[PDB]
């Protein structure tokens, strides 16, 4: 109990693309299409975050007149050393009563700093990317909004009106299989794998998630004899690879993505990708549909150009006389591809005149314009427009 | 009130003035960069905002003098690394401030007497920039950014510390010379000492003690501190009687995700021609200039623009988008 | 639940209520540092340290 038209668009973000729907024996359909929005969301698996670490180091213990002992402990990259023949001072004298018999314990361990909550990189796998499209649809004098899964299958109906969209003629996606996510920014890194992480460098620490219990250190902790006289633990390490990544990173998939894609997060998605073509699948009902008959007769029709300009735009204009056997509406289609009318459908009536907007790219555009079944002949003399040029596609 | 237990202590700094090292009462523990706003984190040996007597008072701050904890003013606290820096936020032993492009990092105070301590320690600090924008003041509207930074709140909830009791303070004035014996003074405190001597050489004392054929170079003695709490700083030694006995306090002015206003660069005068775009250029602070097509081969290209500068770009058929520090990206298309 | 020596007690009601640092100064740091690990350690930090 209807028609099902099938028609391709390109995949492009911001164009009103009209199509003309022709049902054997029923008047002619106008339809004007918008794409609002194409997203691309892959599906993501967390393999670990990475943050600034935190060297967690104790008092020191100062043994005077003894020796001091360390104990192997499970921590990461947990460094322990005994120092002989320490004389340390505070404010008011010597710590210890000895000379060369003191020592002293140093110990530090390295884990997650308080900011890993707020402040941290998650290293992701993408697999399979999921399209999905919003489209504007001019129908019936109204505007409709269908949002569905570029993929061919999922079916949306808006006021009887079936919609599948897809699928893509293009799979191709702006990320990698590894992807680095910080904040609103995603990066295409291959990043060193869960325990394999460089000091100094992105990976230095690593957890599973950003309040996970265990963590996996490497930052080259080595420790240090301490200064004549002095309690300090001095200790020599490779700075933060998170720190040092946030400097070097450079620019994001947002500014070197091909095909001007818009990167978003929270989920991380591919926007406006203006890359292949998108067909589209539309079942309009029977009670949309006209029949000839009961559609108004266009008869002694001719056409005027008053101005125009070759322009991106709908830089010209066009007046059509005609002569109507009754009242009723009728769809204007340009059956030039080089022509496009802005206009869909527009109200007839007795021995009057229409005026239509048309866009054009020809110096001397020669088109035909179709008003409801009868055909009309246009003559068009463009001329060059202002800009070189535009800010719109 | 958390500071009744806890009390401001002496600790190790490598630059009290002059490049010499000295038992600071303003020593620097621990310094936080994390913020992406810029503001720091700093960690004290002192504490601010509380009184000898426990007592909260904004306008006042104690520092450890010699083996007692005095009061000392606010005013007189300052920070800074090339530049005196822009002080956010005190409470206890932390310190918030803003500060320049410097390569070392100075936390000082004035005293009772007027007589300044200072701590100096190297830290690069450089703070990224936020946004594309290099901008000096902050403004009232503009672009909302994701940002970080330490909450100006007082109240201790989130981050914390270790702390533990304070080791046996060393004091050579508790020894004295009597006649030809050591006289060791109690005075109210319990005394560990030990001697180069026969006899009760070593042991730990609550009352005065005399030393029998004994010099005072040949003994030592320290006060022991078990009634207070101490953080559990790397500069301090660790104490000798108990072993990883240890508490935790919350600290104030932890980190938290927020926003960040800036400013966008006024709009350049653009000129068009055969697939080639003309813009001029005006920048009152450091912008980021960069662009991309809009196909295949995006080939993106950045420059940082500090002055007057004249840019000649081309515009291909699949279209150039052109980004002008923290402005939204302006595309481009070519006619017929 | 916090400990003390041998006894089971709840952490928000020690029994040095009121002022525990006040009375006994060691007794109650000790006491501090042996339920360190305990979950509801603040619970008792900020009980002990109120007069
Ligand atoms: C359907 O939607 C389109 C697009 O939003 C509307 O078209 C125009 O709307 C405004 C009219 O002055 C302008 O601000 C837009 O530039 C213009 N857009 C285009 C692509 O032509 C249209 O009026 C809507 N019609 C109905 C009946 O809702
Ligand atoms: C923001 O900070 C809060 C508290 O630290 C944390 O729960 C949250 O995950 C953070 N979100 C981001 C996006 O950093």
């Amino acid at each position: 109990g209807g028609y099902e038209h099938v028609t391709v668009i390109p995949n492009t973000v911001g164009v009103p693309y009209k199509t003309l729907v022709n049902r054997p024996g029923y008047s002619p359909m106008v339809l004007e299409m918008e794409l609002l929005s194409v997203t691309l969301e892959p599906t993501l698996s967390l393999d670990y975050i990475t943050c600034e670490y935190k060297t967690v180091i104790p008092s020191p213990y100062v043994k005077c007149c003894g020796t001091a002992e360390c104990k192997d402990k499970n921590l990461p990259d947990y460094s322990c050393k005994v120092f002989t023949g320490v004389y340390p001072f505070m404010w008011g004298g010597a710590y210890c009563f000895c000379d060369a018999e003191n020592t002293q314990l140093s110990e530090a361990h390295v884990e997650k700093s308080e900011s890993c909550k707020t402040e941290f990189a998650s290293a992701y796998r993408a697999h399979t990317a999921s399209a999905s499209a919003k489209l504007r649809v001019l129908y019936q004098g109204n505007n409709i909004t269908v949002t569905a899964y570029a993929n061919g299958d999922h079916a949306v109906t808006v006021k009887d009106a079936k919609f599948i969209v897809g699928p893509m003629s293009s799979a191709w996606t702006p990320f990698d299989n590894k992807i680095v996510v910080y904040k609103g920014d995603v990066y295409n890194m291959d990043y060193p794998p869960f325990g394999a992480g460089r000091p100094g460098q992105f990976g230095d620490i690593q957890s599973r998630t950003p309040e996970s219990k265990d963590v996996y250190a490497n930052t080259q902790l080595v420790l240090q004899r301490p200064a004549a006289g002095t309690v300090h633990v001095p200790y020599s390490q490779a700075p933060s690879g998170f720190k040092y990544w946030l400097k070097e990173r450079g620019a994001s998939l947002q500014h070197t993505a091909p095909f001007g894609c818009q990167i978003a997060t929270n989920p991380v998605r591919a926007v406006n990708c203006a890359v292949g073509n998108m067909p589209i699948s539309i079942d309009i009902p029977e009670a949309a549909f006209t029949r000839v008959v009961d559609a108004p007769s266009l008869t002694d029709m001719s056409c005027e150009v008053p101005a125009c300009t070759h322009s991106s735009d709908f830089g010209g204009v066009a007046i059509i006389k005609y002569a109507a056997s009754k009242k009723g509406k009728c769809a204007v289609h340009s059956m030039t591809n080089a022509v496009t009318i802005r206009e869909a459908e527009i109200e007839v009536e007795g021995n009057s005149q229409l005026q239509i907007s048309f866009s054009t790219a020809l110096a001397s555009a020669e088109f035909r314009v179709q008003v409801c079944s009868t055909q009309v002949h246009c003559a068009a003399e463009c001329h060059p427009p202002k800009d070189h040029i535009v800010n719109y596609p | 009130n958390v500071y009744k237990a806890t009390r401001p202590y002496l600790a190790h700094c490598p630059d009290c003035g002059e490049g010499h090292s000295c038992h600071s009462p303003v020593a620097l523990e621990r310094i936080r960069n994390e913020a992406t706003d810029g503001t720091l984190k700093i960690q004290v040996s002192l504490q601010i905002g509380i009184k000898t007597d426990d007592s909260h008072d904004w306008t006042k701050l104690r520092y450890m003098d010699n083996h007692m904890p005095a009061d000392a003013e606010r005013a007189g606290l300052f920070v800074r690394t090339s530049a005196p820096c822009t002080i956010t936020g005190t409470m206890g032993h932390f310190i918030l401030a803003r500060c320049p492009k410097g390569e070392t990092l100075t936390v000082g105070f004035t005293d009772s007497r007027k007589i300044s301590h200072s701590c100096t320690h190297p830290f690069h600090h450089d703070p990224p920039v936020i946004g594309r924008e290099k901008f000096h003041s902050r403004p009232q509207h503009g672009k909302e950014l994701p940002c970080s930074t330490y909450v100006q709140s007082t109240a201790a909830t989130t981050e914390e510390i270790e702390v533990h009791m304070p080791p046996d303070t060393p004091d050579r004035t508790l020894m004295s010379q009597q006649s030809g014996n050591v006289k060791i003074t109690v005075n109210g405190q319990t005394v560990r000492y030990k001697c180069n001597c026969g006899g009760s050489n070593e042991g730990l004392t609550t009352t005065d003690k005399v030393i029998n054929n004994c010099k005072v170079d040949q003994c030592h003695a320290a006060v022991t501190n078990h009634k207070k709490w101490q953080y559990n700083s790397p500069l301090v030694p660790r104490n000798a009687e108990l072993g990883d006995r240890k508490g935790k306090i919350h600290i104030p002015f932890p980190l938290a995700n927020v926003t960040c206003r800036v400013p966008k660069a006024r709009n350049p005068t653009v000129t068009y021609g055969k697939n080639q775009v003309i813009m001029l250029l005006y920048p009152d602070h450091p912008t980021l200039l960069s662009y991309r097509n809009m196909g295949e081969e995006p080939n993106y290209q950045e420059e940082w623009v500090m002055h007057k500068k004249e840019v000649v770009l081309t515009v291909p058929t699949e279209g150039l988008e052109v980004t002008w520090g923290n402005n939204e990206p302006y595309k481009y298309w070519p006619q017929l | 639940m916090c400990l003390l020596a041998n006894t089971t007690f709840p952490c928000s009601q020690p029994p040095c209520t009121p002022c525990c640092y006040e009375k006994e100064p060691e007794e109650t740091l000790r006491m501090l540092e042996d339920n360190v690990m305990r979950p509801g350690y603040y619970q008792l930090l900020q009980a002990s340290l109120t007069c």
